């Protein structure tokens, strides 16, 4: 009665364990990842992160400049 | 980095307009009038080479 009224079975806890367990082990490699991707970034500068300024390339005035040579 | 290429002073040698800078304003109108041929050339050349060893001629 006491099992009947009060609880569930095994299945249930075992299985929600699994799903648990499948989400925190996708997390803590996703954040290996991360750091690694970061850290890659960081060095190389080619990723769409840590992306410094340059000078606008549209600001150059390109017309004669009363010198021949510019 | 590179040598630097210059014209002999052979190659920069030219009859020379020796008169002085009143008598070039006092002519200046009609020269520009009449010389503007070979100076538009010229200029075209100067800032279109950006060079002046690419432009004696
Ligand atoms: C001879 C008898 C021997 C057995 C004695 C049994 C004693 C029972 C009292 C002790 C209870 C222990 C604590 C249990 C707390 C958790 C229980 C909880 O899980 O059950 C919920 C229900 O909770 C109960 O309603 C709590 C009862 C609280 C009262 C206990 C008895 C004493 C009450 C005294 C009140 C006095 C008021 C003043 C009177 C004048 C529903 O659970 P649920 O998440 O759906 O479960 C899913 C699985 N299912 C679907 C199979 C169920």
């Amino acid at each position: 009665w006491i099992a009947r009224t009060f609880y569930d079975g095994p299945e249930k806890n075992y299985e929600k364990t699994m799903a648990i367990l499948q989400i925190e082990a996708e997390k803590a490699e996703l954040r290996l990842k991360e750091l690694e991707v970061r850290r890659l970034m960081r060095a190389r500068g080619d990723g769409p992160w840590y992306q410094y300024p340059t000078i606008d390339k549209a600001l150059i005035d390109h017309s004669p400049k009363t010198t021949p040579d510019n | 980095p590179g040598i630097v290429e210059l014209p002999t002073l052979e190659d920069l040698k030219v009859q020379e307009v020796k008169v002085s800078s009143s008598v070039l304003k006092a002519a200046a109108h009609h020269y520009g009038a009449q010389c503007d041929k070979p100076n538009k050339e010229f200029m075209l050349c100067r800032w279109e080479e950006k060079d002046p060893r690419r432009c004696l001629e």
